[PDB]
């Protein structure tokens, strides 16, 4: 049932209790590593798409 | 995966040049798409986690 709290809501409670303001800092530190990887793969897929268009 | 917006205009000299300006531009809208589901196998539950779960089930009775 939807009354049962989801894992993200339980983790949200945990985070609040254990780190209200340091969550943002961890989001920033982890973001720096995620966005660089996803943008690298975005640029590789974009190159692949342009190449496949040219090869067509 | 950060999303790729559609090819704005066919043509590499002009359209793809300004498609790199748009998609890779400092100011952009990196929407997200998920990858296709990879077939995750079930994790084997450790025995201590089963002596934790079983003790509650015994507390039912």
């Amino acid at each position: 049932l939807s009354s049962i709290p989801t894992a993200l809501t339980r983790w949200t409670e945990e985070c609040k209790v254990l780190d209200a303001e340091s969550m943002h800092d961890c989001v920033s530190v982890v973001k720096v590593s995620i966005v660089n990887h996803l943008e690298f793969l975005r640029d590789e897929e974009l190159e692949e798409r342009r190449e496949k268009r040219r090869k067509q | 995966r950060i999303a790729l917006p559609a090819p704005r205009g066919s043509g590499t000299a002009s359209d793809d040049e300004f498609e790199n300006l748009r998609i890779k531009g400092p100011n952009a809208v990196q929407l997200v798409k998920t990858t296709p589901l990879k077939p995750s196998p079930l994790p084997v539950i450790p025995d201590t986690i089963k002596e934790v779960i079983y003790d509650m089930l015994n507390a039912l009775a």
